[PDB]
């Protein structure tokens, strides 16, 4: 017989309305973030509003999952998309100019995207 | 490697036991007689009086 | 309580019968195969519409089932079982199709075998047609009746077409009911139909129903009166039937008739028994079977076999019996496991046995089905007929 | 105080006990019922005036191979009926009902044995349990379901041994093996929220489970209190009370000698040692200890049968009343204590079986 | 002549540390029981609103028969009930991640050279040397004077 | 060394 | 070698009535 | 020796059995003649052919009077 | 024909061995004839525990053992059986309809046995 | 190395340098996310008049903005002055004016090759580990070390594919045809070598096993060499492993799996699903130590057809003096 | 090694 399963976080067990293709299993696993925000917060040597920006690109990035250059052409302008509210219910632009400027220093865009960026967000 | 549970609880085992006395006592289907106590068959329809289980339902309130 | 106490350790017994059950399978039987489904059926009944590609070892045969089910959509089946010819395989479901209620009982029109019918816990039966709809259903699609029928006022588990003729279909009910559409009549627009005629004989829940095979106007009826009475057809005494008869001494469920004979007419009951009048004279039952335990829900005689027919119920057990074996003087041992009419037992369901079917196409195989959830097909072994 | 050996009780296993709890849910003086743990039995006992100890009850399960190490009690709201909660080796929960005599609920979890379990004083549903598969998790018994799991990345590195509540019980400390002593909230408006969902649950409407709301993080976390292994762990207010195989109950608070509770945040660093109740002749680890509903005396029991126990309230207050009461009969290992919602009356089941009632002067 | 009064202030301040501190930690046990009684009252309201219909001897009017027995009483068992194997707790993933590698404090040392500081120096480094096993090195000791 | 898998 | 299958029959029946020889020295 | 565990261990199988064959006597399972390794049963073989049934010797003349 | 028993617990404990009455089934009192029949019987419906043979020097031996593994479980819904907990809905439950995940178990195929039941007569 | 915001009105004017240190040495090329997990790395890092004046003041720190920008942007006209809040391009000149007048066969583990003053050479540290100079790479972008990609139409999973001889995987910057690249946020792609990365891993399952303790089951079928997903864990040294594998035969359960020469996988506090596979030398699954732009990943593949219900295994290839499990 | 059991 196909046999009884258990939830994997829990080791409760599992009906099988819920075998469901509901995984239990994804990308943002929901600690990491927790982890990588207090992680950054340890950070002396560094900033407040760039510390925030940093936050909200890693989980961005986690939620998300790039791998490729191209990717980043298009991960830029998702970023804004989805977090410019944030943003600017906290105002950062002026970081967030200064990070479109140190992913171009590392060759992964052009002067479009930075352009598009904020153009998207304004 | 790995045995399993038995489902037969040890709180069935005691109602084994008890209704076995009371059919080794009343009926002696094990001292008085043989193991098979008459043929067993004859009576057809009352044998369920002894014990509470020689047959009872899955379910007694049913939805037909 | 007691009750509560005494029904947990049975479930353990249950166990404990079943396995040994399992250990003892090789030597009972030819075929098994347990499958278990997705929520219950109710009821079963294979197609004729049977296949076997080339350089195989098996063919293709298919099923109706139904669903009793909790919350979710009701949404009746055919599958498509897989069984080795001559000298293994799987079944799986293969059509699916939504239905508003579940599904009490589902016969296929022998005329053309595809145009399904159903009842259901309202007081209405429908008719499908599994070529005018998908294989599947999705929420945008939409399932219309496909015909639906009407003449009740409750609910019940009988039907019947009528071999004989094209479209001729009966039903029951606890509403005191027997009724009678035609169809062929309306293949229009015409979605909602009523009564050719009714029939309001019985004064207790009438339980089945079904059509004579050789006649085309005549057919029985069993209810809970502890009857059965016979209608004629084109008589036009909707109360008052041809021949009647006191069957049994408790309720009555089952109704059934022989095919390769002409006056036969097997019966169950919920008096443990089974019965076996023949029409020339409904007053002397020839014969009973008391090898039951509790009430009968159904009765099928076998074709490829005129003389044999086979029972189940609440007790978990279908039995199958044969008439040439009666009054066969046997030795003690014999009459120690049971009479001699009865020739097989199958104890492999662990609970209710809600319906079951033989096949024709194949010689002795019949799909059983449960409550819980469990579908065995299974062909008794050999060395038991020869 | 001054306490006197009355009576002293012995059971028919012949195995130790290690668990023993009174019902702290009585009506108003109705008499005292007591809760002992053994090798596979539950044993409840009644006490009447001048002893005369009564064994109520006695529970058994199947396996030989099980081992109940912890009770506990609750009530339920809706029906008030005492329940009694067991666990251990095997590695299960089961809710008592000592009135219809059964065991109406169990709950599989764990990975391990369960070598506590508490309940959340404000809310008699919120049972804590704590095991030896380095997490504690936090159930919910009546609508069956398991709210949380205070474990994680950072829950814990060895097993664990203990935990406690606090008054308000908007609070929660864990100990454990592995050298370490932790909090927890329950205070959060993210943890409240998941309570709050847990009560609002029903699988039957639902197609998708109660979510688990895990938490991997603390609030804090030292290994400085002590050096070896920590055996319980007790909110004296708002210090912490932890003792350890080393000879000695100490008494702390985290941070610096004057800083709040609630304000302390994860990265705090600082120990606050500000008292240390003394005793001699503990070597070994699962040695529990205990207070009354007033928080007013500390009974500890020691592996040579000898108890201590000491007053609060400004006898020294750390380092004056050491007194051990005793009798040469169980010279046997005492896992754990107990008092009563009054603390008149004492235990000390020990490792021989015995069940030693104390009461007091007056 | 100094050396003299320099452990004699350490032998002080061995009394005057816990002198000042008693004040604070007594006083902030005084807090706490306050903070006791006033959470335990609230409880014992609790306990006093609720009645729970207490337990008594397990009356079995009937059924003692020949059953399993302590001592004596009946042995009421109860179910077996399944187990789940065993496990040890574990966060998931689904990448991979990267993981590396008697009492004293110096507080009562500064607050001794603070005591030397309130009212040449090697005199009260020297001295401190040759009682300590593992410090050692009270040159290292200066150094740190003269920084902390 | 302590057991590990190898491919 | 001698007593019976009643062997069975003193282990279902141990206590409360089991009776003669065989069924009490079993063992 | 301990004859207690000994009697522990078989004691459960056979319980079961005793109470299945109090049982199966009664409402078998299965029957232990439609099988093969109990071929010994069943003196019979599978032979009539009948339908035609009626028969009806159904004399009975036994009556009340009062 | 004779028949004994020897009851092996752990290999080189008490036997109490036996002799019973009769040929039939100790335990469920069938009456087989041979001991082919027997020894089936006897492995199939009674499983819970273990059965060997020489059959004897007089035709009569067995030798017994508790099973260790059995595989003595719940069959039903995995779910909602094994671990409901233990209200009126625990082990059974079959008071209505629940979905079960499409399992599908064939327990023969078509059996290939021949005449002879001395097969266990050789094994 | 730390400075004042720039969102703030505390904004103190820095060098680019000076506003850019933290995001400079915070970042990971390699795995596009501010300090990530598996990848540290602190050190020396290599590379990353005639007309009236405009009167203006430039506030706090947007003389940083326009310094940073500057040497960025090599001197856009209007793009800056959009970028910038409100100011003026002669504004802008005068500005830039005033800053001017101012004035063994084992594996090892992948390690960019940086190149200040030659190509990837023998020299190279990626070629003295015979491994390839990949994307992140420092080396000459006509470096011979490096990798060319696929050619192929639309499948790479055979030996057709040259990413599968030494064992690698469609690295979407190099792959353009078999359709690595493709599907940047979306996943229905034809080619079947980029599993891994985008992790098109199987809906497992946990149950009891039938041969130790807990095991996982498929729960839709698959074919051979399909992908059912990566092993993770927690990548950590060979001594780590050896001080862990002690206390844990004193548990008596592992998980530890090798990595290359020196580093191992360990999923006992952290992993997936898929680290309770048990142990079986007739196994239907196998393990490939597979490159992933340039971190070696580990895939589980079905050995095998399989179908719902089965169990997973495979060969754990160890002495296994313990338990199977 | 801190056993559990005293002796």
């Amino acid at each position: 017989h196909n046999r009884l399963y258990f939830h994997s976080d829990t080791c409760l067990p599992l009906r099988p309305q819920e075998m469901e293709v509901d995984s239990e299993d994804e990308k943002d696993p929901e600690w990491l973030r927790e982890k990588t925000i207090t992680q950054i917060e340890e950070f002396s040597d560094v900033n407040e509003g760039e510390k925030e920006v940093m936050k909200l690109w890693n989980l961005h990035v986690m939620k998300h999952g790039f791998i490729a250059d191209n990717q980043m052409n298009h991960a830029c302008m998702l970023f804004v998309e989805n977090y410019g509210q944030k943003i600017i219910k906290k105002n950062l632009c002026r970081n967030f100019m200064l990070h479109l400027v140190s992913m171009h220093d590392f060759n992964l865009i052009s002067i479009m995207s930075i352009d598009k960026a904020v153009t998207k967000l304004r | 490697e790995d045995s399993g549970k038995i489902k037969l609880l040890l709180h069935w085992m005691p109602e084994d036991i008890l209704p076995d006395v009371w059919v080794n006592e009343s009926e002696r289907h094990q001292l008085k007689t043989k193991v098979v106590h008459l043929s067993k068959l004859p009576k057809d329809t009352a044998l369920l009086l002894d014990p509470n289980i020689y047959r009872t339902m899955p379910q007694k309130r049913l939805k037909r | 309580k007691e009750a509560a106490f005494d029904d947990a350790v049975e479930e353990r017994v249950i166990n404990e019968e079943y396995k040994i059950w399992k250990k003892n399978t090789p030597f009972l039987y030819d075929l098994v195969m347990t499958h278990a489904l997705e929520w219950p059926s109710l009821t079963a009944q294979w197609l004729p519409d049977v296949t076997r590609p080339e350089g195989k070892d098996f063919s293709i045969h298919r099923l109706v089932l139904g669903t009793h089910t909790s919350d979710e959509q009701n949404h009746l089946v055919i599958a498509s079982v897989q069984l080795p010819n001559d000298d293994s395989g799987k079944i799986e479901i293969e059509i699916k199709i939504n239905h508003e209620g579940e599904v009490n009982r589902a016969r296929y029109m022998p005329q053309n075998p595809c145009i399904i019918a159903t009842k259901t816990p309202s007081s209405d039966v429908l008719v499908f047609d599994y070529t005018k709809h998908p294989s599947k259903p999705d929420p945008s699609g939409e399932c219309n009746p496909d015909l639906r029928l009407r003449g009740h006022q409750k609910e019940g588990y009988g039907l019947s077409w009528n071999p004989n003729l094209s479209g001729h279909l009966l039903s029951a009910s606890d509403d005191h009911t027997i009724c009678l559409w035609d169809i062929s009549a309306v293949p229009k627009e015409g979605k909602v139909v009523d009564a050719k005629t009714i029939f309001t004989g019985h004064t207790a829940v009438v339980e089945d129903v079904s059509w004579h095979l050789l006649h085309e106007s005549l057919f029985g009826s069993v209810a809970d009166d502890q009857k059965l009475m016979i209608w004629d057809t084109r008589s036009n005494n909707t109360s008052k039937p041809s021949h009647s008869v006191d069957a049994h001494t408790a309720e009555v469920n089952c109704l059934s008739f022989n095919p390769y004979s002409e006056f036969i007419l097997a019966t169950g009951s919920a008096d443990k028994t089974v019965a076996l009048w023949d029409l020339r004279n409904l007053k002397l039952k020839l014969h009973s079977f008391e090898s039951h335990k509790d009430e009968i829900f159904q009765v099928q005689w076998s074709p490829h076999n005129e003389t044999i027919l086979a029972s189940s119920g609440t007790d978990r057990r279908l039995n199958v019996w044969d008439l040439s074996k009666i009054g066969e003087e046997q030795s003690p041992e014999d009459a120690e496991d049971g009479p001699p009419e009865l020739l097989f037992i199958h104890g492999g369901h662990t609970a209710k046995i809600s319906d079951f079917s033989w096949n024709p196409n194949e010689p002795w195989v019949i799909c059983s089905v449960s409550e819980d959830n469990i579908m065995q097909v299974w062909q008794m072994a050999e060395n038991i007929y020869n | 105080y001054s306490f006197k050996c009355v009576n002293s009780l012995k059971e028919d296993h012949n195995q130790p006990l290690f668990g023993v709890q009174f019902n702290w849910h009585s009506k108003e003086g109705d008499p005292l019922v007591f809760a002992t743990v053994g090798s596979n039995r539950v044993t409840l006992y009644e006490c009447h005036s001048q002893g005369e100890i009564r064994l109520l009850q006695s529970y058994v399960d199947a396996d030989a191979d099980e081992n109940f190490y912890t009770c506990a009690w609750t009530y339920d709201s809706n029906t008030s009926h005492p329940l009694l909660a067991v666990a251990g080796s095997r590695g299960i929960i089961r809710i008592i009902n000592p009135i219809t005599m059964q065991c109406i609920k169990h709950y599989v979890g764990h990975g391990n044995a369960i070598n506590e379990l508490k309940f959340h004083p404000r809310d008699p549903n919120l049972l804590l349990s704590v095991s030896k598969d380095h997490a504690l998790r936090l159930w919910n018994i009546q609508t069956d379901t398991l709210v949380a799991i205070f474990g994680g990345v950072e829950g814990h590195r060895d097993e664990v041994l203990s935990a406690d509540y606090d008054l308000l019980g908007e609070k929660i400390m864990s100990c454990g093996m592995d050298h370490s002593l932790k909090l927890w909230r329950i205070n959060s408006k993210r943890m409240m929220n998941a309570i709050k969902e847990s009560y609002d649950y029903n699988p039957n409407k639902t197609n998708r489970p109660f979510i688990s709301q895990k938490i991997h993080f603390p609030d804090f976390s030292t290994r400085d209190i002590h050096r070896n292994y920590v055996d319980c762990v007790r909110w004296l207010g708002d210090l912490i009370l932890s003792k350890s195989c080393e000879n000695a109950i100490v008494c702390w608070k985290p941070g610096k000698m004057e800083d709040d509770i609630d304000k302390i945040k994860p990265s705090e660093s600082n120990v606050t040692i500000l008292g240390r109740f003394d005793y001699s002749q503990c070597d070994i680890w699962y040695m529990r200890f205990s207070m009354d509903f007033w928080q007013k005396m500390l009974a500890l029991g020691n592996q040579v049968g000898k108890l201590y126990v000491w007053d609060l309230e400004v006898e020294d207050p750390h380092k004056a009343k050491c007194t051990t009461l005793t009798h040469h009969k169980c010279g046997a290992a005492i896992r754990q204590t107990s008092f009563s919602r009054d603390s008149s009356i004492l235990i000390a089941v020990c490792d021989d079986a015995s069940i030693w009632r104390w009461d007091r002067l007056r | 002549c100094w050396r003299k009064r320099v452990k004699s202030e350490y032998m002080r301040l061995r009394q005057l540390k816990r002198f000042r501190r008693a004040d604070e930690v007594k006083s902030m046990f005084s807090s706490n029981r306050q903070k006791i009684l006033e959470r335990t009252e609230i409880l014992n309201q609790e306990w006093k609103q609720r009645r729970i219909q207490p337990v008594h001897i397990l009356t079995s009017v009937s059924s003692l028969r020949g059953t399993r027995e302590c001592s004596v009483i009946p042995l009421k068992t109860l179910n077996a009930v399944a187990s789940v194997p065993i496990m040890y707790s574990w966060s998931p993933l689904q990448q991979n991640f990267m993981v590396e590698d008697g009492f004293i404090n110096d507080e009562i040392f500064v607050e001794l050279v603070n005591a030397l500081g309130q009212y040449p120096s090697d005199k009260i480094f020297e001295a401190i040397s040759s009682m300590f096993p593992d410090k050692g090195t009270a040159e290292e000791l200066k150094e740190k004077y003269k920084e902390l | 060394a302590a057991a590990r898998k190898f491919a | 070698p001698a007593t019976q299958i009643s062997d069975l029959s003193k282990r279902k029946p141990k206590t409360e009535d089991f009776l003669t020889f065989l069924c009490l020295r079993g063992s």
